[PDB]
């Protein structure tokens, strides 16, 4: 770290009007109470109603930024389709040196955590000047808060147990 | 010696074992070169220290 | 959340026929939002219909509708005597509050919870209600209790998301305090600053899986299921 902090790149409240946002799980919990991760965000339909979604960013704090992003796999399609009403997935998250797209489907798998589903987790850097675009048909774990920060040099990481 | 503001460790997945027996090498390699340039460097230094008191004294 | 309005609140029809029932609100609210029941005074709700189309397990096809934004409606394809009933409109705010319409009597011419402590207090005291879980994941579900008096129409105490987001009403808050364990599989409602409005039965009740977690368990935003009940009073 030169400099590391967290901001609000896309506050919860008045990002997602057309998506409801605060559906959580219960295995992300605290003190026996469910939750979900602060720094991201669920999105789903209006009582099933699901528009797909066009968004982007680029920096103005003049600093360098780091963005984090999920992909929904879920362990059966009824939610699949209860939630955002396509089979289709196609997601496109994108910018100029990096892009990449995404078209799951459901994939059974065992009990872990008390869970079969999955979202994995997809991240990158971003610098100033440059703009990132999130495109998708849902499936999304989209980022509440962001991590803004400069580069650092030289240190580093412990596994210590003393 | 010139001691950098350093970090030193990594880490990687069971993909990478080009890269993991690679830095294992590469590691033990320095350390090794260190070692054996400061032993034998304690060796000759002590042994022209002795010869230099030896050479004062006499 | 938003005042509805049943159409009608009691109806008068005769065996092989139809029955057409309009329960509409303030605003246009969104369709997939609203669910239907049934009781048999003396036995709880039971559900048959959610989101003004579609329909419930272990069931007949006869009871259908349809109606979206301001006027959701459910029809009947046919009636019957065992059908002798009261039909109830439940919907889940945005406000994340349920509103209910007032009960719709037909008449016809020629696993589980469990509740604990209903009963007396004096008013204006002090009394505590609980309910436990059976054969499930408490985990997971959105949580809510509800009231009735006899033969009226319903209201909603309270309900609350397993994150923590209450939901009361603006009268009821305050008097009434809501505490939720998953561990121990129960719930808790102590409740202080009791008036006669509360002379009249209740009930707790499961309804939403809120994303995500292994099962054999859907969602909609209707109810899962509910519990027997019970009364509570205040006198002297
Ligand atoms: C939601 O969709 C409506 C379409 O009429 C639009 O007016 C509104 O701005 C949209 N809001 C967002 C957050 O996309
Ligand atoms: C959503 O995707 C479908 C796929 O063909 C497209 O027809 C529709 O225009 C898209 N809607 C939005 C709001 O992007």
């Amino acid at each position: 770290v030169s400099s590391f902090e967290r901001f609000e790149i896309f506050p919860k409240e008045s990002s997602w009007p057309n998506h409801t946002t605060t559906g959580v799980s219960a295995s992300c919990s605290h003190n026996g109470e469910s939750s979900f991760y602060k720094n991201l965000l669920w999105l789903t339909g209006k009582n099933g109603l699901y528009p797909n979604l066009s968004k982007s960013y680029a920096n103005n704090k003049e600093k360098e930024v780091l963005v984090l992003w999920g992909v929904h796999h879920p362990p059966n399609i009824g939610d699949q389709r209860a939630l955002y009403h396509t089979e289709n997935a196609y997601v496109s998250v994108v910018s100029s040196h990096y892009s990449r797209k995404f078209t799951p489907e459901i994939a059974k798998r065992p009990k872990v955590r008390d869970r079969e589903g999955r979202i994995n987790y997809y991240w990158t850097l971003l610098e100033p000047g440059d703009t990132i675009i999130f495109e998708a048909n849902g499936n999304l774990i989209a980022p509440r808060y962001a991590f803004a920060l400069s580069r650092g040099f030289g240190s580093g990481i412990i596994n210590s147990n003393a | 010696m010139n001691t950098q503001f350093t970090a030193v460790g990594k880490e990687f997945n069971k993909l990478e074992r080009r890269m993991e027996n690679l830095n294992k090498k590469v590691d033990d390699g320095f350390i090794d070169i260190w070692t054996y340039n400061a032993e034998l460097l304690v060796l000759l230094e002590n042994e022209r220290t002795l010869d230099f008191h030896d050479s004062n004294v006499k | 959340e938003i005042v509805l309005t049943q159409s009608p609140g009691t109806l008068s029809l005769s065996p092989g026929e139809r029955a057409t029932l309009s329960c509409r609100a303030s605003q246009s609210i969104s369709g997939y939002y609203l669910t239907w029941y049934q009781q048999k005074p003396g036995q709880a709700p039971r559900l048959l219909i959610y989101g003004a189309s579609s329909r419930a397990t272990g069931i007949p096809d006869r009871f259908s509708g349809s109606g979206s934004g301001t006027d959701f409606t459910l029809t009947i394809s046919r009636l019957e005597p065992e059908d002798f009933a009261v039909y109830y409109c439940q919907q889940y705010g945005i406000s994340p509050v349920i509103t209910f319409g007032g009960g719709t009597n037909v008449e016809i011419k020629g696993v589980q919870l469990v509740e604990s402590g209903g009963g007396l207090v004096q008013p204006g005291g002090s009394l505590r209600l609980s309910c436990a879980a059976s054969g499930f994941t408490f985990n997971i579900y959105d949580m809510h209790w509800v009231r009735q008096a006899p033969g009226k129409g319903l209201e909603w105490v309270s309900g609350l998301t397993t994150g923590g987001d209450t939901s009361y009403s603006g009268s009821v808050r305050g008097r009434f305090s809501i505490s939720r364990e998953n561990a121990k599989n129960s719930l808790y409602l102590q409740m202080n600053n009791l008036r006669a409005g509360d002379t009249a039965a209740y009930f707790c009740v499961r309804g939403v899986r809120e994303v995500g977690a292994t099962g054999g368990d859907p969602f909609y935003y209707a109810m899962a299921v509910w519990g027997q009940g019970t009364t509570v009073t205040v006198s002297s």
